[PDB]
Formats: structure tokens, C-alpha cells, sequence
């Protein structure tokens, strides 16, 4: 299925997935993608941050789907 | 596809901050 | 002014001091376990709406005229809202006020998405600024074009390191400039007045990127920019 | 008696504590079993910030109690 990943900016990633991904295989598509570390990525759906471990069907994360993506900025 | 780290830049910073 | 050097800072009655209002179950992102998900020398990071920046005593202030780097402690007020909130309305949001003071102030968001994204640091937190209060709205604005051209810059630089000066005119030239900034379209010279502050960004970017992936200072374009403009 | 102190990086904490315990006190047994220093801590219960110098006795905190612990940074 497709699911989007929305950042701060409006920015929309669209991925191909599958209810048993977890939000570590998320990620790494989305630096598949993005080209960002997965290290960097927050992952945010209905109100609350993700965990590595958990899938897409812990988390009721559906069809068109939108996740929210928050990133820990490098910074001088 | 080429690693690309999100960054911020700087717009101002007060001398009493090191790091 | 001793500290700033006119409008005047207000807030709401419920509005709450830093940490109180940084505690508020509106903000909780997490359900907490026993590991915990960031570390503690990570800030909490949140929206904050309705915001106006002061000197110690009452008066709105700009931010990128030096203050902040005299020292000086500017404070703000707003609305603080879950990371994730696109309304800009008080709804949902907390009250906070006296927030501060301003460590640093930033730019992010060089995603090839529509906004700049600004950002306050504190000793407590980090906030992504949404919209400005009426009254600060006049001081806010006239920050907002070359924020928003060190982002095309930054973000063409980025997919276009082996481009040149006028290309990335005709970026700027093209780019429908977003709204609420009140013009019909970027020109040459929006880069060339802002030019040393959009070099400074240019820079503080290259200088976060981790020491593998290629720089964007050292480039046609922006040789070009920092001779034609007189950058130091 | 037990209480919890719940951090703003999504942690919970299970702390020993006394109803006679100064609010110094309790943020020392947070240094002791998370490593920060008493001054970078606020505790935060019921909207309301706790004190140095008063006991949870004096702000009536009860046994499964949850505190909300926010950290000021040394330096920037
Ligand atoms: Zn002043």
C-alpha cells in the first residue's frame, strides 16, 4: 500500500509498504529516498512519536496514511 | 540515493554560547 | 532603551512561565516508557503561534539587527503547539510567556517544501515559529524575504552544484514568492540587497553538513555572488 | 512510597521517596539514578512548579504520584 511521510515544509514523500513494516524499515526507506540518516528521523502519527520496533498495524496505520516527519537538525 | 543530513543554518547566536 | 535601542508586548492572563507550560499534556508527544526516546541533551521541540519577541523590558524587537549578538536577552510570548500542528490558530496551542531568553535563532527546512521554517532555541526548549502576533506581525515581515531567498539558494546550491550564477537568478526569478510577503515576484536585486546575510546562511549550512558529503560554499555561484555584491 | 517522574524526552522514572523528602532531595535521587544534576532539574506536578526547601508533604504529593521532570541545559 502508500503511505505519505509529510515534513515541517509541506514536503511529501510517498513510500510503498506494507502493514507488517515496522518504523525501522520506515525509515530506512525514507533514506532510501530522502537520502536522510535514519538517526535524524522522528516519526509522528496521531499525535504521538513512533517506535523503531512497532509496524504499521500496531500503530492502525492504513491506506494514504500521512505520517509526520521531524527531523534532529545538524547544527553548528 | 546520495546521504543528505537536515540541517539548519544560523541566523544569530549569543557570545554567551560555546559548544 | 538600554537593552533594545513602537509597539509593546502583551499576553493572555492564563499564560504560564517556560517549564509549567512545556509540562502541559497538549505537548506530550510520547507515551513514556522505561528506556525513554530522546536523549536528555536533546531540547523539546514544539510549534509556537501568536509570537512577538521583547527586550527585558517590554518592547518588541527584531531580531537580526545585532541584539542577539550584543547579548542582550530578548524574550517571547506565543502559543506553543504539538511539532506536527499546521494551524496557526491559538487553538490547542498553551499560553507561554516571558520564554527565553533567545540563545540562538535559525533557519531550516531546506527541503525543496514550500515554507522556511524559523526557529528559537532556548535553555529549555526549541520552537518553530508559526505565525506572528498582529502587533509583532509589522517587525516580523521585514525578515521574511531574505529568510526565504536563503532558502532557494541553499536548496538549489544543494541539487545544482555544477550550475552557474545565472541559473540561479533564474531560480529566484521563477520561484512564486509564498504568501503574506506581499510581492508579485523575486528579482535579481532581492538576492543582491540581502546578499551578505544569504552568504552567512549559505555557509553556517555548509559548516552543519557532516564532513563526507559535498559543500556548497565553494561553487561558481556563489563566487560570482560574493565578487558582483561585495560580500566580505 | 513509590512515585513516577515522567521526562519531556519520553521517559518514566520510578523513584523511593518519603513524604518528608525536600524537593532537593528528590532531585538528588534523580541524579543518582539518571545522572543530571540537581540545578539543570524543574519538577513540575499539577501545572504547579515545585519548590526547593518544601517537602512533598507540604505540596500534599501522595504515594503513585507522578512528577514532571524539565531540564534547563548548562551553557548553549
Ligand atoms: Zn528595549
Amino acid at each position: 500500500m502508500q503511505i505519505f511521510v509529510k515534513t515541517l515544509t509541506g514536503k511529501t514523500i510517498t513510500l510503498e509498504v506494507e502493514p507488517s513494516d515496522t518504523i525501522e524499515n520506515v525509515k530506512a526507506k525514507i533514506q532510501d529516498k530522502e537520502g536522510i540518516p535514519p538517526d535524524q528521523q522522528r516519526l509522528i502519527f496521531a499525535g504521538k512519536q513512533l517506535e523503531d520496533g512497532r509496524t504499521l498495524s500496531d500503530y492502525n496505520i492504513q491506506k494514504e496514511s500521512t505520517l509526520h516527519l521531524v527531523l534532529r537538525l545538524r547544527g553548528c | 540515493r546520495t546521504k543528505q543530513t537536515a540541517r539548519k543554518s544560523t541566523g544569530g547566536k549569543a557570545p554567551r554560547c560555546q559548544l | 532603551c538600554i537593552q533594545c535601542g513602537l509597539k509593546y508586548g502583551q499576553h493572555p492572563p492564563d499564560a504560564v512561565d517556560e517549564p509549567q507550560m512545556l509540562t502541559n499534556e497538549k505537548l506530550s508527544i510520547f507515551d513514556a516508557n522505561e528506556s525513554g526516546f530522546e536523549s536528555y541533551e536533546a531540547l523539546p521541540q514544539h510549534k509556537l503561534t501568536c509570537f512577538s519577541v521583547y527586550c527585558k523590558h517590554g518592547h518588541l524587537c527584531p531580531i537580526d539587527t545585532g541584539l542577539i549578538e550584543k547579548n542582550i536577552e530578548l524574550f517571547f510570548s506565543g502559543s506553543a503547539k504539538p511539532i506536527y500542528d499546521d494551524d496557526p490558530s491559538l487553538e490547542g496551542g498553551v499560553n507561554g510567556k516571558n520564554l527565553g531568553p533567545i540563545n540562538e535563532w535559525w533557519i531550516t527546512g531546506f527541503d525543496g517544501g514550500e515554507k522556511a521554517l524559523i526557529g528559537f532555541s532556548t535553555s529549555f526548549a526549541e520552537y518553530i515559529l508559526m505565525d506572528p502576533s498582529p502587533e509583532y506581525a509589522p517587525i516580523f515581515g521585514l525578515m521574511q524575504e531574505k529568510i526565504y531567498i536563503s532558502k532557494i539558494v541553499v536548496e538549489f546550491l544543494q541539487s545544482n552544484s555544477d550550475s552557474t550564477y545565472e541559473d540561479l537568478i533564474n531560480k529566484i526569478e521563477t520561484t512564486v514568492p509564498p504568501s503574506g510577503l506581499n510581492l508579485n515576484r523575486f528579482t535579481e536585486d532581492s538576492l543582491l540587497r540581502h546578499a551578505q546575510f544569504v552568504v552567512e546562511q549559505v555557509e553556517s549550512y555548509d559548516e552543519a553538513g557532516d564532513s563526507d558529503e559535498q559543500p556548497i560554499f565553494l561553487t561558481p555561484c556563489m563566487r560570482d555572488l560574493i565578487k558582483l555584491a561585495g560580500v566580505t
